[PDB]
């Protein structure tokens, strides 16, 4: 996955 | 409803385009991700890998690297640098 994919889902 | 980042973290957020000193949790997370993205601290092949050695982010995290897939160190830094 991309950095954005991983980051956007922190705390989900 | 909002938190106040301690100075070391606020400078990093400002450098990512944050304005002000009071933010929501998601706001803090957004600018922090933009900081990492802009400065391209993540690896191109393993994008969950972030190398922060030699950057103020690494000095604040107490690490030369971390994985977004195991955010514990990130959340630990936030608990130490965000005030309700």
């Amino acid at each position: 996955e991309t950095f954005e994919h991983w980051w956007s889902q922190l705390l989900s | 409803n909002q938190v106040r980042p301690k100075l070391p973290l606020l400078k990093i957020l400002h450098a990512a385009g944050a304005q002000g000193e009071m933010f929501t949790v998601k706001e803090v997370m957004h600018y922090l991700g933009q900081y990492i993205m802009v400065k391209q601290l993540y690896d191109q092949q393993e994008q969950h890998m972030v190398y922060c050695g030699g950057d103020l982010l690494g000095e604040l995290l107490g690490r030369q690297s971390f994985s977004v897939k195991d955010p514990s160190p990130l959340y630990d830094m936030l608990r130490k640098n965000l005030v309700t």
